[PDB]
RNA sequence: CGUCGCUACUACCGAUUGGAUGGUUUAGUGAGGCCCUCGGAUCGGCCCCGCCGGGGUGCCCUGGCGGAGCGCUG
RNA sequence: CGAUCGCACGCCCCCCGUGGCGGCGACGACCCAUUCGAACGUCUGCCCUAUCAACUUUCGAUGGUAGUCGCCGUGCCUACCAUGGUGACCACGGGUGACGGGGAAUCAGGGUUCGAUUCCGGAGAGGGAGCCUGAGAAACGGCUACCACAUCCAAGGAAGGCAGCA
RNA sequence: AACUGCGAAUGGCUCAUUAAAUCAGUUAUGGUUCCUUUGGUCGCUCGCCACUUGGAUAACUGUGGUAAUUCUAGA
RNA sequence: CAUGGUAAUCCUGCUCAGUACGAGAGGAACCGCAGGUUCAGACAUUUGGUGUAUGUGCUUGGCUGAGGAGCCAAUGGGGCGA
RNA sequence: CAUAGCGACGUCGCUUUUUGAUCCUUCGAUGUCGGCUCUUCCUAUCAUUGUGAAGCAGAAUUCACCAAGCGUUGGAUUGUU
């Protein structure tokens, strides 16, 4: 039974194996979307409420939303629902995915921690990963930094240095838009 | 204690009791008793029956808004970085406002000069 | 699904016609849109060449035209009436393209005590004085009362649609499609067509 | 020239309510798609307003936590 | 009833000094016209067979009236009416070792056979059926289901269509 | 790389079905639609952003499930 | 307890074992294990049958003015049933 | 190679599940075939237990002994035995 924990507001996701039947047992019988108080899963757990996202089952068929059912069933799936990318436009192909509510029979349990409790967990709680690039519309960078009206845009923009062994050191700036 | 089993009705069957029926398209079905079994070959519909767990279920018998933004640092732009660049409010965005005008203002007179 | 071809029908002579090839797309059908009377339900469908036509499903309110005195007003569908088609879209209270409708008469009322200062619709008056009062003096100049008092003259109402206007509704006919084009647009009964559908109606019932 | 007797081959009749393979259909069951009537697993907006905040001066320009208004809505 | 994208770059300065004007395109569009078409129509023409002579019409058959639906004209479909419509001038049914035509062979003249085949039109993508996108498909080197074959599988699944070139 | 637009309804193969059906000639759509090209039309409407507004998602970073597929999920 | 009656029977599969034996073809056995046939003695936890608990729904014709509640049709018919 | 297994010509027996011969009982009546059902008995043993012999290598088969505890079936045709 593998556990993706993922807590969006740092990132650093990571794969969490446990085996024991009473720890895991709070998850069964509950929706995806649907907001868990994580606690008993050991004391480092403590104070934390978890949201389960998704998975996937013994098979690799990943979960649906609103399927309403544990079992494996099949969907005629459009264009952007879930699960499926067309091939070509308009096509539609009947795929087996696994309804939402969870039990035992999953693989892996992807997972988001809703709300920050008492302590740190290492190697998800700590060391901030940033979020790449920065946004390249002009009212979207104005808002970021407050901007009132066309004040200094230019030299607000989001300078990314970069540095590599052969590379001669310059920064990168995105074109803007609108 | 074994591997539990639902009927028709969705009453748990225990084991030793009730029948196990298998159709010729290979699918399997378990009935708790006489009743369940010759309500499903009657080929009954179990939610317009009063006593099953799906009619239960579908006539619903016995049983907010949230928004939140953080704030992270991007690669280029650290949490400091961005805070300082996005707390200028004290007068001193009006300052690069109009020393980038009068910056413009004698680029744009150096313009008039070299163009007329 | 559906089509509207011409060889699965038996030849002039009755022989069976063979196909000599299967259903195209541009021989198709669809469903009827089946109008009914309530609030506002309209779908749209893709159609050949990309264009849109409008399903009516349910429709309450329609642009009727008076047309003996050209007033043309947004009124309401109350009910279906007479339908020479099928009885049975009477009972059903379906909007076709030719099935009489009561509706409602106040737009026509308010239009003819303002254009010909004459009472319409009332038993005996004195019901409504703070607008019926101000529209019938109005206090009037000499040129606006030379206006009203010469179009008194031909201000005269059929006896039926004076009855109707008395009953406060209007049996009227749809003349647009709906389901080809999501509106139920049409045109005031008077004339021998008005007490033929009444003739008929009388015979339906009592 | 015909019957009869022998040997070949070719068709024919024939109990067997004979046999097989195609085709068209009545009837029953009937997947799937399309349309309508419902359905609402979730995702957003307004009313946020327990509040610190407030400026033309307890009267918010609102820059965040946060309950949830337990309603209006898409 | 354009919140679009490039190219050279210039003019007005009174009001002034930061605004206002502009050239070549590209994309875009409700609608109209044109082009490419496409669909259903009109008249006329098709091999053999009577040991196929009477068909069609409850379940549309022929027509009328009103609608539904379709891009539109129409029994295309529904409802209500009438009882029609086609046949020895071969209807109807059956067979075809039938895709149709332009054309090929034979050659006094008239004909008799052959046209799967490179051009035109039609149909089909193993058999049927049903659909999404799109202006245009009932598409199949798009999808869904069934039927028949058949691929891998850890047996839980997953994937098929050479009457395209080889 | 991906988003977006376009194209994949052309071409090619075969001739099973099909006997007023396909097809050939002729005529009509005043009974229809039509991408693209080209030409018209685009201030014709009185009616605290316009010096340019909002949100999401790709590609991308990272964590995986499945035996597998041009399968995909969470962040 | 004198006396009387008396009852268990047979087969298959696995292992032994492709073994002994046999040139080869073929091919056992003892112990052991798992089950069966026929018979016998019971038993109702479960499955099935019955079912007038005339138990509870449904239903035909009829009767009680109707509703409600019922009843008759030699067990009215039928579903489920302790 | 008479006698593992068979036994010609002859010859001695047993049984009363065949058919006979007779007419002792029954003609003031002992209900006459077959089938069904059900119990018991006989052994001249088909199978099963223990054995001996073979032209018994194994397998199969055959002869014989103690032996009747248990078993000896489902059907088509025929009233059938
Ligand atoms: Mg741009
Ligand atoms: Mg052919
Ligand atoms: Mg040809
Ligand atoms: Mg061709
Ligand atoms: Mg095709
Ligand atoms: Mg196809
Ligand atoms: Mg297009
Ligand atoms: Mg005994
Ligand atoms: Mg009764
Ligand atoms: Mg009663
Ligand atoms: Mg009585
Ligand atoms: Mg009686
Ligand atoms: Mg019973
Ligand atoms: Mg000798
Ligand atoms: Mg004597
Ligand atoms: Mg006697
Ligand atoms: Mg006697
Ligand atoms: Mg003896």
């Amino acid at each position: 039974m593998k556990l993706n924990i993922s807590f969006p507001a740092t990132g650093c996701q990571k794969l969490i194996e446990v085996d024991d039947e009473r720890k895991l047992r709070t998850f069964y019988e509950k929706r995806m979307a649907t907001e868990v108080a994580a606690d008993a899963l050991g004391e480092e757990w403590k104070g934390y409420v978890v949201r389960i996202s998704g998975g996937n089952d013994k098979q690799g068929f990943p979960m649906k939303q609103g399927v309403l059912t544990h079992g494996r069933v099949r969907l005629l799936l459009s264009k952007g629902h879930s699960c499926y990318r067309p091939r070509r436009t308009g096509e539609r192909k009947r795929k087996s995915v696994r309804g939402c509510i969870v039990d035992a029979n999953l693989s892996v349990l992807n997972l988001v921690i809703v709300k920050k409790g008492e302590k740190d967990i290492p190697g998800l709680t700590d060391t901030t990963v940033p979020r790449r690039l920065g946004p390249k519309r002009a009212s979207r960078i104005r808002k970021l930094f407050n901007l009132s009206k066309e004040d200094d845009v230019r030299q607000y923009v989001v300078r990314k240095p970069l540095n590599k062994e052969g590379k001669k050191p310059r920064t990168k700036a995105p074109k803007i838009q609108r | 204690m074994k591997v539990e089993l639902c009927s028709f009705s969705g009453y748990k069957i225990y084991p030793g009791h009730g029948r196990r029926y298998a159709r010729t398209d290979g699918k399997v079905f378990q009935f708790l008793n006489a009743k369940c079994e010759s309500a499903f070959l009657s080929k009954r519909n179990p939610r317009q029956i009063n006593w099953t767990v799906l009619y239960r279920r579908k006539h619903k018998k016995g049983q907010t808004r949230r928004a939140v933004k953080f704030q992270r640092a991007i690669t280029g732009a650290s949490l400091a970085d961005i805070m300082a660049k996005r707390n200028q409010k004290p007068e001193v965005r009006k300052a690069q406002r109009e020393q980038a005008i009068r910056a413009a203002k004698e680029a744009k007179k150096a313009k008039q000069a070299s163009k007329k | 699904g559906i089509s509207r071809d011409n060889w699965h029908k038996r030849r002039k002579t009755g022989g069976k016609r063979k196909p000599y090839h299967k259903k195209r797309k541009y021989e198709l059908g669809r469903p009827a849109a089946n109008t009914k009377i309530g609030p506002r339900r309209i779908h749209t469908v893709r159609v050949r060449g990309g264009n849109k036509k409008y399903r009516a499903l349910r429709l309450d309110v329609g642009n009727f035209s008076w047309g003996s005195e050209c007033c043309t007003r947004k009124t309401r569908i109350i009910d279906v009436v007479y339908n020479a088609s099928n009885n049975e879209l009477v009972r059903t209270k379906t909007l076709v393209k030719n099935c009489i409708v009561l509706i409602d008469s106040t737009p026509y009322r308010q239009w003819y005590e303002s254009h010909y200062a004459l009472p319409l619709g009332r038993k005996k008056g004195a019901k409504l004085t703070p607008e019926e009062e101000e529209i019938l003096n109005k206090k009037r100049s000499k040129k606006i009362q030379k206006k009203y008092d010469e179009r008194k003259k031909n201000a005269k109402i059929s006896s039926l649609l004076e009855e109707q206007f008395q009953q406060g509704k209007l049996l009227a006919c749809i003349a647009s499609r709906p389901g080809q084009c999501g509106r139920a647009d049409g045109y005031v009964l008077e004339g021998k067509e008005l007490e033929f559908y009444l003739r008929k109606i009388k015979a339906r019932k009592g």
